[PDB]
């Protein structure tokens, strides 16, 4: 039923592109809504294959209703069950939530980090006595290959006609 | 405005007080998350119109391919940004830095989602799945977004920087001005005789940053273009499924309704045609426009590794002026420093010399300029003014006064000569 | 993982836009040999044009991602030409730039298709608590230090350089005196010793 109120001289209603969100029934001279069945991508979280196999497909963004069950910001989640603990993210699901396998499968909002918060007061300080010399390393791609593709040879390819 | 900067050798111009500044800078440094379905414009839940795409090679594929690279990559750009702090450091719980106030920056124990007093501004001054169309989630929540930023600032507001090089160590915020005068050339003995009065320009600073931000019609219009670009770079697409590129009908099944299968291939494959024409080049744009923002999330991930973990010699990037520290406030999209500088002030005039002739030597001053009022000839440090008797503590000698041009005789104060007699 | 994944996207771009090479794009075959014998030169052309406009439509794609991503690259390889100069031919004061913690110096070494750094740092360990003072006051005479900080172990006071604990005893070559101690909060009484 739509509660939009309506004009008497003419039936069909759309918004953008086409798009009829209201339609007038002919026989009962009612006035309905068009709203299709909820469509949306399916996402499937795996641990790898070598750990286990096992699966906790996510579908993203539905109510949960008209498809461990859980509901989350980006969707539903089907083969996790909900932690109070909260761990360093593993995989991300989405919306502040991550997923990890270790009793399968956990789905708990992810810490920021160890939480600490040393002394300050107005006149005290705190100086290093010693040091440890530390060597990092840094990957930085310079090139591609040099690739060359002829675009009438390609699209041709041994046609004089063509 | 003209200027005519009154040049003349022998003639400098040294500063006699300062003001200090705080001008905020706007990045943005993600955008909107969106996935589209290339199957779903161009058939629309036809059966009998998929077949028909699947004839164009793998057109849809590389059109999901491609959005979904421009989709994780955005959640790398803020983690490049907030995420550079292990742990998360918290403010004590009684705030005496020495006259400094950073109320208007600090969490708010307040209503939830505890953002400072100028983020809430920031969150209320910028201010969908119908066909095909998402929005993904951000995988960091503007709840830890701003639990980053609060980190970050419970830190360099009372350990100094010691961050960029691994433990944290505690100092009072007292004596971190301290160090930064000595960073650009001041003495340090200029904050403490000054602490007062530089506490309280401090404060006014940050007083005018929030007036000059809600009063104003938009400073936020960095991070506006951003989303009237992607919201509007959206509606031309979806606008695009109501034209009729030179088929009978706009609309997929109006068609199949009236036309035969071997009739109705053709007209389909004038939408298809146009449809996916229609959602290649704006994926292309996309890529464009991500780049865009993909290099500006990097340049504000170095003004958060240099600016705010450190102080940085680099003219006229952390601020116009001599740099001091940042503070960086979160943003809807986006990323907000407040760069606090020193602009010198009140300047006043005097007569130079390179050198001074005392017993037959020449003599340069260590750190600072030889300055003279008229009459009597002092060593000031080139930013402020503070005159300081000649000695040959503040002094070296090196050559003779025979080879430079310039010079003018005056006597070099010895401190042991006195206290031997 | 960087150097690697640019090897497969140059590899999946390509051999993407091969398999192209085997879709029909509406007309009657994939092949075009079979299409120009088996049907008369009258209507091939109607049916050849659709795999002309299919297959270089299918090419112009992969030439914008190609000079796209190339941009993606030039950007990085500005990076390496810029950390070489400042970090491996210098010094740089730069924070978190060449390394975490405070740079000491870098050596650079080849990878196919890319460069790997190798950044020396020195990372301070083994803090120990303290009590400081701005200044002090001897004969009603501020002493701030020249360089370093006013530690105290709690009975004695020592300057030490701000990076590393090394304590000295208070003189007047260590501290440059300036004013009075009555403006500066938070002075403390002590001796300087005088080595004259
Ligand atoms: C400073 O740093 C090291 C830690 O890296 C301290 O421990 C020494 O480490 C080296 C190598 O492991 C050993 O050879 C020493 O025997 C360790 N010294 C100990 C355990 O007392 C080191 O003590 C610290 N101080 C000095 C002066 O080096
Ligand atoms: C600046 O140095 C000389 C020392 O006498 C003076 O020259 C004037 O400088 C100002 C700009 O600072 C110019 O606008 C004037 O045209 C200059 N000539 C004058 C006033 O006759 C001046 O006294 C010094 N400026 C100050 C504030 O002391
Ligand atoms: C700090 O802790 C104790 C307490 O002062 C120090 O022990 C004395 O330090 C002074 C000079 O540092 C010596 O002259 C004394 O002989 C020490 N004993 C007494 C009873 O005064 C200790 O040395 C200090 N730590 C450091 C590294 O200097
Ligand atoms: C249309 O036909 C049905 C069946 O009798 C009945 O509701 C009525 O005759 C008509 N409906 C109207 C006038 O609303
Ligand atoms: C799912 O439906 C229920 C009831 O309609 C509602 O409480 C909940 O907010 C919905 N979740 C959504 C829309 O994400
Ligand atoms: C988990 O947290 C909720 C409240 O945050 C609490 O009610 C519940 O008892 C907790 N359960 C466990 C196993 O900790
Ligand atoms: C320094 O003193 C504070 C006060 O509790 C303490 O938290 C801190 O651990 C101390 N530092 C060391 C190395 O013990
Ligand atoms: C800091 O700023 C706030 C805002 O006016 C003010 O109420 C407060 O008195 C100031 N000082 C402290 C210690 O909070
Ligand atoms: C530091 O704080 C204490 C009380 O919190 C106060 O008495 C003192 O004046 C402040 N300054 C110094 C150098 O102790």
């Amino acid at each position: 039923e739509s509660n939009k109120k309506f004009l008497p001289f003419q039936q069909f209603g759309r918004d953008i592109a086409d798009t009829t969100d209201a339609v007038r029934d002919p026989q009962t001279l009612e006035i309905l809504d068009i709203t299709p069945c909820s469509f949306g991508g399916v996402s499937v979280i795996t641990p790898g294959t070598n750990t286990s196999n096992q699966v906790a497909v996510l579908y993203q963004d539905v109510n949960c209703t008209e498809v461990n069950v859980f509901q989350t910001r980006a969707g539903c989640l089907i083969g996790a069950e909900h932690v109070n603990n909260s761990y360093e993210c593993d995989i991300p699901i989405g919306a502040g939530i991550c997923a990890s396998y270790q009793q399968s499968i956990i789905a708990y909002t992810m810490s920021l980090g160890a939480e600490n918060s040393v002394a300050y007061s107005n006149n005290s300080i705190a100086i290093p006595t010693n040091f440890t010399i530390s060597v990092t390393t840094e990957i930085l791609p310079v090139s591609m290959t040099k690739t060359s593709v002829d675009c009438t040879m390609y699209i041709c390819g041994d046609s004089t006609e063509c | 405005a003209e200027n005519s900067v009154a040049y003349s050798n022998n003639s400098i111009a040294i500063p006699t007080n300062f003001t200090i500044s705080v001008t905020t800078e706007i990045l943005p440094v993600s955008m909107t998350k969106t996935s589209v379905d290339c199957t779903m414009y161009i058939c629309g839940d036809s059966t009998e119109c998929s077949n028909l795409l699947l004839q164009y090679g793998s057109f849809c594929t590389q059109l999901n391919r491609a959005l979904t690279g421009i989709a994780v990559e955005q959640d790398k750009n803020t983690q490049e940004v907030f995420a550079q702090v292990k742990q998360i450091y918290k403010t004590p719980p009684i705030k005496d830095f020495g006259g400094f106030n950073f109320s208007q920056i600090l969490p708010d124990p307040s209503k939830p989602s505890k953002r400072s007093f100028i983020e809430d501004l920031l969150f209320n001054k910028v201010t969908q799945k119908f066909n095909g169309l998402t929005v993904l989630p951000p995988l960091l929540t503007d709840e830890m977004i701003a639990q980053y930023t609060s980190a970050l600032l419970a830190g360099t507001i009372t350990s100094g920087w010691t961050f960029g090089a691994g433990a944290a160590l505690q100092i009072p915020f007292a004596m971190q001005m301290a160090y930064r005068f000595n960073g650009i050339g001041v003495t340090q003995n200029v904050l403490y005789e000054n602490q007062k009065l530089i506490a309280n320009q401090f404060n006014s600073a940050i007083g005018k940053i929030q007036d000059s931000l809600s009063s104003t019609a938009s400073a936020l219009g960095k991070l506006q273009d951003v989303v009237n670009q992607n919201a509007q770079a959206l509606n031309t697409l979806v606008k695009q499924l109501s034209s009729n590129f030179g088929a009978i009908s706009s609309v997929l099944n109006d068609i199949l309704s009236r036309l035969d299968p071997p009739e109705a291939e053709v007209q389909i494959d004038r939408l298809i045609t146009g449809r996916l024409q229609s959602l290649q080049t704006y994926v292309t744009q996309q890529l464009i426009r991500a780049a865009e923002i993909r290099a500006s999330a990097n340049l504000a991930a170095t003004k958060m590794s240099e600016c705010v973990l450190g102080q940085s010699k680099r003219v006229d990037f952390c601020g116009k002026g001599y740099h001091l520290m940042s503070f960086p406030q979160s943003a809807p999209h986006g990323v907000v420093f407040l760069h606090v500088t020193y602009v010198p002030a009140q300047e006043k005039n005097f007569t130079t010399a390179p050198a001074i002739c005392h017993d037959g030597k020449a003599h340069f001053p260590r750190e600072g300029v030889f300055v003279s009022n008229g009459t009597h000839w002092f060593v000031t440090q080139r930013n402020f003014y503070e005159p300081q008797i000649i000695t040959t503590d503040n002094t070296f000698v090196s050559g003779n006064c025979d080879v430079v041009i310039g010079i003018v005789n005056n006597t070099v104060y010895d401190p042991l000569q006195p206290e031997l007699d």
